[PDB]
């Protein structure tokens, strides 16, 4: 049925109790629990509606079960109403769903109040009732939804609900591009450094580690993350979910920490350049990246596979047990423990050592007025690094801290978006740390093959 | 990998002259900015001379007029001809090629000692 699909993209789906536009406790696919501000009253109504102790959380099956009931209860409410029934009978299948939509939203006795537009609706004068419905509180309260229902009423088509498919297939396109950019980018980088011995420097050994983490992310994390979002489900095991999210945290931790290692690498190459090649050896270099991945392993696979990350609230417990749920619920402890160890500590180090580099550049910039190309290009690169890095990961790791401190603040969608903003940073890294003339030559050679 | 080897340092009478050579191998030399840095014992490192890709040379106030930096792209070598040397010029001189923040390569550095009593063991 189309009325079922229509309401699914009008009410969405939330397995936990939330507040709708009017501030009423709602759950599932737009099922009003109570018009009272009492959470306990809402939780009691949910328990009665489902038939078990819910803790404010239901399942997807229980959501569609309540959904089908609410739709049926709306149709019955129309047929029993003596002012709505002649209109419903008059309307076609598509326009019927539009009427069911309003009743689903405002109730049978609430829709019946629209005397003027109900008349114009039965008279089949669509364009009249179209602008007549716009002059109501229902339109002012929910502008985006009312326009979709009114459009369906005056056209008799589903063109108003055709946007959802466009944004999905469009998002599927841009996700494919991201995956392609990350893989093509980092493969080209790792290949170039490996094949050509001239590029194998101490600094560029760190970039290989970075490009490796970024590569695995573009191969393992991002593609399966795109499928999880587009299909709106997880078509793999609970094992594969716990394995996939491990690679997520592992690669992110490795990627960000390696960015920090590069930063400290340049710190010694700028502040104490005469000791640089003595402090940082090829041997010490691989020792550092060993520690990076060793650490990253202890923040990803160890806490996750041992179920130390797991939260304790009901929605998490249901998610962990559901073979089609792969939402990343974490306890407050692991969240802030993994956040500081995979971002904030690298951040404060990165800001410190780059502040010092900023000083050393400005200091030399004061000595001579012209021909300061080295310091100018340093400052410019310095901006691009801290710019794209913080702009990509800081918002995510801010809301990552917030959502485990005060819930009902950070939405699911915005956690995903800001996390994917961090994902594309893996695609940006080959555009930042591989700009050298020797990289450009190595790239024009591999692509000319 | 990238390599920068200095040669031409050592001992020299005060007022004498030395010519530092810096051989480069492993990168696109011609499109790199070259500089000569030095570091006296127990002191902060300082810039001696520098030459751009265009050929623009710039020097420190203390060695201006005495030292002369030049580059040979055909041989991937940058030189630092330094005359009228002084006991203050006694330091470890290092070669440095640079493109951006990450493409910054340094040499091992060569020791230049300026004094009059060279191999006079009093
Ligand atoms: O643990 C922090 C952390 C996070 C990350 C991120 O890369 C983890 N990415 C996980 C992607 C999988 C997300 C699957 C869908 O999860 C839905 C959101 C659950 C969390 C949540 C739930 C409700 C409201 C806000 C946030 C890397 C390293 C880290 O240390
Ligand atoms: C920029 C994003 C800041 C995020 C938080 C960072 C905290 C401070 C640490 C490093 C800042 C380095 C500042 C680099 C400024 C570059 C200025 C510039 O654009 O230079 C133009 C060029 O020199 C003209 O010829
Ligand atoms: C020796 C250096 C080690 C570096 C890696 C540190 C990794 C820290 C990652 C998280 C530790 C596990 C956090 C789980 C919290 C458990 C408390 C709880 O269950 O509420
Ligand atoms: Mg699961
Ligand atoms: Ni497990
Ligand atoms: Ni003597
Ligand atoms: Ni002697």
């Amino acid at each position: 049925g189309n009325i079922f699909e229509m309401l699914r993209i009008d009410e969405g789906l939330r397995l936990k109790i939330y507040k709708d536009t009017e501030g009423y406790y709602t759950i599932g696919i737009g099922h009003l629990l109570t018009k009272s501000p009492s959470l306990n009253a809402a939780k009691s109504e949910l328990d009665k509606a489902i038939g078990r102790n819910t803790n404010g959380v239901i399942t997807k099956d229980e959501a569609e079960k309540l959904f089908n009931q609410d739709v049926d209860a709306a149709v019955r409410g129309i047929l029993r109403n003596a002012k709505l029934k002649p209109v419903y009978d008059s309307l076609d299948a598509v326009r019927r769903a539009a009427l069911i939509n309003m009743v689903f939203q405002m109730g049978e006795t609430g829709v019946a109040g629209f005397t003027n537009s109900l008349r114009m609706l039965q008279q089949k004068r669509w364009d009249e009732a179209a602008v007549n419905l716009a002059k109501s509180r229902w339109y002012n309260q929910t502008p985006n939804r009312a326009k979709r229902v009114i459009t369906t009423f005056r056209t008799g088509t589903w063109d108003a609900y055709a946007a959802d498919e466009v944004w999905v297939v469009g998002m599927g396109i841009v996700m494919s591009l991201i995956v392609l950019a990350i893989v093509f980018g980092n493969v080209l980088v790792i290949t170039a450094i490996a094949k050509f011995e001239r590029l194998q420097t101490v600094t560029n050994y760190f970039i290989t580690s970075l490009a490796c983490a970024d590569l695995v992310m573009g191969l393992a994390v991002v593609p399966f993350g795109a499928a999880h979002i587009l299909t709106k489900t997880w078509t793999f095991g609970n094992f594969w979910c716990e394995f996939w999210t491990s690679i997520d945290v592992l690669c992110v931790t490795a990627s960000i920490e390696t960015l920090c290692v590069i930063a400290v690498d340049r710190y010694f190459a700028i502040t104490s350049p005469f000791k640089y090649q003595s402090l940082l050896t090829k041997n010490k270099a691989r020792v550092i990246i060993l520690m990076v991945w060793i650490v990253s392993g202890l923040t990803s696979f160890l806490p996750i596979q041992m179920h130390w990350y797991r939260a304790t609230h009901q929605e998490a417990i249901n998610c962990y047990a559901e073979e089609t749920c792969c939402d990343f619920f974490t306890n407050q402890a692991y969240a802030i423990a993994s956040s500081i160890v995979s971002f904030y500590v690298p951040l404060v180090i990165m800001v410190f050592v780059y502040s010092r580099v900023f000083q050393e550049a400005k200091r030399q910039l004061q000595k001579i007025d012209k021909f300061c190309l080295k310091e100018h290009k340093a400052l410019k690169t310095l901006g691009i690094i801290m710019g794209t890095f913080t702009l990509c990961w800081l918002p995510f790791f801010i809301v990552n801290i917030v959502h485990v401190i005060q819930d009902n603040l950070i939405r699911k969608e915005v956690y995903i978006l800001l996390n994917w903003i961090g994902y594309v940073n893996s695609g940006f890294n080959p555009l930042i740390y591989c700009r050298s003339p020797d990289f450009r030559i190595a790239f024009q050679e591999l692509l000319c093959l | 990998q990238v390599q920068l080897q200095e040669s031409g340092g050592g001992l020299v009478q005060p007022g004498g002259s030395l010519r530092l050579s810096c051989a480069a191998s492993g990168f696109a030399f011609s499109s790199y900015e070259l500089r000569w840095y030095r570091q006296a014992p127990g002191k902060q490192h300082e810039l001696v001379a520098g030459i751009t890709t265009g050929g623009n040379t710039y020097y420190a106030d203390s060695v201006k007029g005495r030292f002369t930096i030049s580059r040979d792209n055909a041989k991937n070598t940058v030189y630092l001809q330094m005359s009228n040397l002084r006991p203050e010029d006694t330091a470890v001189y290092a070669c440095n090629a640079n493109w951006d923040l990450l493409s910054d390569y340094w040499g091992q550095g060569t020791q230049v000692t300026v004094s009059s009593h060279h191999h006079h063991h009093h």
